[PDB]
């Protein structure tokens, strides 16, 4: 037993900058769509939603670009479905203040974020009620809609009067 | 094993003109309704491209070992499936890693080893007296090989071994590239009814297989198959036939190309920048 | 209309050029900042970030 | 201390993702590698197979 032929194989590893081509990861996790999630489809680390597109990819491609040259279309290697990529963070926040010596409450406006709470054309407006009546407006918001403090009394949002 | 040929009267090579040929997909992304310009090895439009004949009616058989530059363009108006495959290498003397891309009648193999290549490898087709079909019998491509690493088998494409003298009905194009030792193959079958002076139509080329060998290539040579019927004595010295075939060999150059994409995602037209002032104006304005 | 088209086209290419600025390395080894952070430690990649 | 009537921008809203998924293949499919273990013969130590 001490002089027998033994076939020795050495399996070494290399530590250098390159993507892990040889790996043992999970073959398929759960598939989630229509929420802003993070994915790694062999070419990117992008955070965005995955909508069901209606465009068919040629059977030799993996990614998809646009006029602005941005990765907004990827092909899922599970069963060959085409999913779009759209960022979930759009614009910023804004605050509507009636002014000094008039009120204390304020309203929060979101620029390009889709949702007391009124879904305006210019995003989401919260803290201000919506009234179908139209008067002259003083505080601009955008897209033909203003905000004002009227009758107790609270902050209202309405279409401006011409 | 291989045998030597006997000197005979041949035909000098001809020179023809390309017409919007040699355009392939340079990337693995999807582009729709955009005009994107990239730097890659393409065939320039209206470039001066070599022409080689293979028709028997005489006795034309000219397959020189052409040097392999930074990408080649290979177009064949194959009708009777006379051409079989290609070989690659540097010295072809069992010293470097040569290539055997041979599309046999049963299966397609990709073998990259140090095979002892003779001065004229070819495939011989014999005609049986009892069986009214053509089968390949003379498999004289190499002698032996010592060692190698890479091997691949493609899909079992079906070949017809019958050769005729009629007009061509199909056109096949092939592009071979080697960047960072990484082999690229682009091909597309396009039917056409022509014998020479290829039409001005546009057809982008989609790859089939993508092979990471990791060697250097400076020369290449093409393989043609002849027929041994009852008319010829059957000796490969002075009497043989090869049907009717014609293949074009073109060299790629580093050129900037403007590619047009439709709503489907395919290439419709291409505009150069170092060919015509009008083309330069079109590609600089990105329209 | 020339007066109503240049005010839109010039803005369109200006926003298009801004996206093209993120595809340039500015003399560094990579364009996107996430790649150099993954390949090099932040103490040595600080000059590439700056 | 005094804020007048009008619009104002304070900060930005960012929707931070809470989950990450990575899926390289559709199913695990190993490559042929049995020739380095099961073979007719091997090499010596002066020139070993790499
Ligand atoms: C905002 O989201 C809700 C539910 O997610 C959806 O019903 C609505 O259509 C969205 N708004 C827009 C403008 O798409
Ligand atoms: C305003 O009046 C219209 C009249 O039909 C009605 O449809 C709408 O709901 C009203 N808006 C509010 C906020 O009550
Ligand atoms: C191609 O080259 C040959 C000789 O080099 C020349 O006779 C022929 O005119 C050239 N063709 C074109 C289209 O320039
Ligand atoms: C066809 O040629 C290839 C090239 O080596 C060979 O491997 C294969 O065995 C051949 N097919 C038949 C049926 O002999
Ligand atoms: C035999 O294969 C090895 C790789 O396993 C290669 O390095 C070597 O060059 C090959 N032998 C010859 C004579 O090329
Ligand atoms: C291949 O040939 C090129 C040019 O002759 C040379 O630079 C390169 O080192 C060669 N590679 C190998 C593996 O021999
Ligand atoms: C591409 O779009 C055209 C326009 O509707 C359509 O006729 C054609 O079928 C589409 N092609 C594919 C492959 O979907
Ligand atoms: C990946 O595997 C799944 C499950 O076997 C299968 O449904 C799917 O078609 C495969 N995708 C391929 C082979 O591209
Ligand atoms: C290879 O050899 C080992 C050890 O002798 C044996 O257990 C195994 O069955 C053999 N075959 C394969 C495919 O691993």
């Amino acid at each position: 037993v001490g002089y027998q032929p033994y076939r020795v194989v050495v399996l070494s590893f290399e530590l250098l900058h390159a993507p892990a081509t040889v790996c043992g990861p999970k073959k398929s996790t759960n598939l989630v769509k229509n929420k802003c999630v993070n994915f790694n489809f062999n070419g990117l680390t992008g955070t965005g939603v995955l909508t069901e597109s209606n465009k068919k990819f040629l059977p030799f491609q993996q990614f998809g670009r646009d006029i602005a040259d941005t990765t907004d279309a990827v092909r899922d290697p599970q069963t060959l479905e085409i999913l779009d990529i759209t960022p979930c963070s759009f614009g910023g926040v804004s605050v509507i203040t009636p002014g000094t010596n008039t009120s204390n409450q304020v309203a929060v406006l979101y620029q390009d974020v889709n949702c007391n709470v009124f879904q305006t054309r210019a995003g989401c407006l919260i803290g201000a009620e919506h009234v179908n009546n139209s008067y002259e407006c003083d505080i601009p918001i955008g897209a033909g809609i203003c905000a004002s403090y009227q009758t107790s009394q609270s902050i209202i949002a309405y279409t401006m009067s011409l | 094993q291989c045998v030597n040929l006997t000197t005979r009267t041949q035909l000098p090579p001809a020179y023809t003109n390309s017409f919007t040929r040699g355009v392939y997909y340079p990337d693995k992304v999807f582009r729709s309704s955009v005009l994107h310009s990239t730097q890659d090895l393409f065939l320039p439009f209206f470039s001066n491209v070599t022409w080689f004949h293979a028709i028997h009616v005489t006795k034309r058989f000219d397959n020189p070992v052409l040097p392999f530059n930074d990408g080649v363009y290979f177009a064949s108006t194959e009708k009777s499936n006379i051409i079989r495959g290609w070989i690659f290498g540097t010295t072809l003397d069992s010293k470097t890693q040569s290539l055997l891309i041979v599309n046999n009648a049963t299966n397609v193999v990709i073998k990259v080893c140090e095979f002892q290549f003779c001065n004229d490898p070819f495939l011989g087709v014999y005609y049986h007296k009892n069986n009214k079909s053509w089968m390949e019998s003379e498999f004289r491509v190499y002698s032996s090989a010592n060692n190698c690493t890479f091997e691949y088998v493609s899909q079992p494409f079906l070949m017809d071994l019958e050769g005729k003298q009629g007009n061509f009905k199909n056109l096949r194009e092939f592009v071979f590239k080697n960047i960072d030792g990484y082999f690229k193959i682009y091909s597309k079958h396009t039917p056409i009814n022509l014998v020479r002076d290829l039409p001005q139509g546009f057809s982008a080329l989609e790859p089939l297989v993508d092979l990471p060998i990791g060697i250097n290539i400076t020369r290449f040579q093409t393989l043609l198959a002849l027929h041994r019927s009852y008319l010829t004595p059957g000796d490969s010295s002075s009497g043989w036939t090869a049907g009717a075939a014609a293949y074009y060999v073109g060299y790629l150059q580093p050129r900037t190309f403007l590619l047009k994409y439709n709503e489907n995602g395919t290439i419709t037209d291409a505009v150069d920048c170092a060919l015509d002032p009008l083309s330069e104006t079109k590609c600089t304005l990105k329209s | 209309l020339g007066k109503l088209q240049d005010v839109v086209n010039q803005n369109a290419q200006a926003l298009n050029t801004l996206v093209k600025q993120l595809s340039s390395n500015f003399g560094a080894i990579s364009s996107v900042l996430n790649d150099i952070l993954s390949r090099l430690d932040p103490p040595e990649a600080e000059v590439q970030i700056d | 201390f005094t804020v007048e009537k009008g619009i104002y921008q304070t900060s930005n809203f960012r929707v931070q993702p809470t989950e990450s998924i990575v899926r390289f293949p559709n199913i695990t499919n190993l490559c042929p590698f049995g020739e380095v273990f099961n073979a007719t013969r091997f090499a010596s130590v002066y020139a070993w197979n790499r």
